[PDB]
DNA sequence: ATGGTTGGGTATAATGGGAGTCGTCTCGGATGCAG
DNA sequence: CTGCATCCGAGAGCTGAGGGAACCCAACCAT
């Protein structure tokens, strides 16, 4: 977050808003509290066989 | 019996919507005023 | 990037196939590293099965993920031993190594015996996968001191892996070997007495044709245990709107009457 | 104590697949062109 | 270094009704 707040004080607007882009996951994952690693699934669950008749 | 009809619940469909929300490693949780978890599965689902 | 089939198959042929003397040299290789192993087995007095797992982990390297501080404990543990019956050790380490190679050079006969079982409930990379594992188990029972060739012995224990995972996983409802060999048994004696007839035969002519102890209702058991499910998302009418489950009511839960 | 089920085995030689689909429209990343 | 400019791919197009391919051999848990 901090490199990318940086990256925002470019005079080029493409890099800004490359910055910006990346920078609304990396805040979203910051406040949801989520971890990053959780989009990669080690367990995978199993609906109940009732809704799989 | 003669009585009027009593209050709705939460539809089967939503529980329904629930888990195959869950099945997709989505955690859906319904929550209270006081951002609490409310379980609408009446304890029949909770280990 | 995508057609996974395509991709396999450049990976196996960037591996060069074998010669004659690469072949048997390869073969004795991994008969005296299983004979190393059994020797270092017996100087050490250990298992010898998890001495060879020490061998594998240490030629499969770091890069492979039974723990790093046992196997390490057991490699200093043999590296003590003196020399003279030492050379086990390395003959074993080399044995693996010709193991692997062996295995990854002779890759693509499994490729050749699987191409021709497409269409039986099973994906051609399934078949493939099943068809390695048999050559990885022809590897290890191969005998080089018999002068046969070693796809000669491989062919078998191919087509014996494909046809057990065929039996194995085709059916959403598991069905023994044994019993789905006597379908496919019943399949092919009712298509010879149907070439034979010109029509459908009955199931008292494929009970006279199976043999001693067939009846036709036996038959007919054996007929209705082979039906598969069918899906139900199977799309009712031209507009795709309408689909099989809807159609089909719960008879489990009470109704509002019954409860009442 | 019986059948049903499951694991193991076969030794001339075998060595890179196969179906398919060309009569739709609109909008947001992106590689390529110029300045 | 920027910008715009085609280029590719991804996601859409009303409701209601009715519509249905080997064979064999031997040990071993379950019932």
């Amino acid at each position: 977050e901090k490199e990318l707040l940086e990256e925002m004080k470019h005079p080029s607007r493409a890099r800004r808003a490359k910055a910006r882009k990346r920078l609304e996951v990396v805040r979203a994952f910051l406040d949801s509290g989520n971890r990053p690693e959780w989009m990669i699934l080690e367990a995978v669950p199993v609906l109940p066989p009732d809704l799989r008749p | 019996k003669g009585e009027d009809v009593p209050e709705p619940s939460v539809p089967e469909s939503f529980r329904v919507l629930v888990k195959e929300l869950q099945a997709l490693a989505l955690d859906v949780q319904t929550l209270d005023e006081k951002d609490n978890p409310v379980d609408i599965f009446e304890g029949l689902a909770s280990k | 990037t995508s057609d996974p089939v395509r991709q396999y198959l450049h990976e196996i042929g960037q591996v060069p196939l074998l010669t004659l003397e690469e072949e048997v040299e390869l073969a004795r290789k991994v008969e005296e590293g299983m004979e190393a192993i059994k020797k270092l087995s017996e100087i050490t007095g250990l298992d010898p099965d998890l001495i060879r797992e020490v061998v594998r982990a240490k030629i499969l390297g770091s890069a492979r993920v039974l723990d790093p501080k046992t196997v390490e404990e057991i490699d200093q543990k043999l590296k003590s031993l003196p020399k003279e019956h030492k050379r086990y050790l390395h003959i074993a380490r080399e044995g693996e190594a010709a193991r692997q190679h062996l295995i990854e050079a002779n890759l693509r006969l499994v490729v050749s015996i699987a191409k021709k079982y497409t269409g039986r409930g099973l994906s051609f990379l399934d078949l493939i996968q099943e068809g390695n594992q048999g050559l990885i188990r022809a590897v290890e029972k191969f005998e080089y001191k018999r002068r046969f060739k070693f796809s000669t012995y491989a062919t078998w224990w191919i087509r014996q892996a494909i046809n057990r995972a065929i039996a194995d996983q085709a059916r959403t409802i598991r069905i023994p070997v044994h019993m789905v060999e006597t379908i496919n048994k019943l399949s092919r004696t009712a298509r010879q007495l149907q070439q034979e007839l010109g029509r459908e035969p009955t199931y008292e002519e494929i009970a006279e044709a199976m043999g001693p102890g067939w009846d036709a209702k036996r038959v007919e058991e054996t007929l209705k245990i082979a039906q598969e499910p069918v899906s139900l998302e199977t799309p009712i009418g031209d507009e795709k709107d309408s689909f099989y489950g809807d159609f089909i009511p719960d008879e489990h839960l009470p109704s509002p009457v019954d409860a009442a």
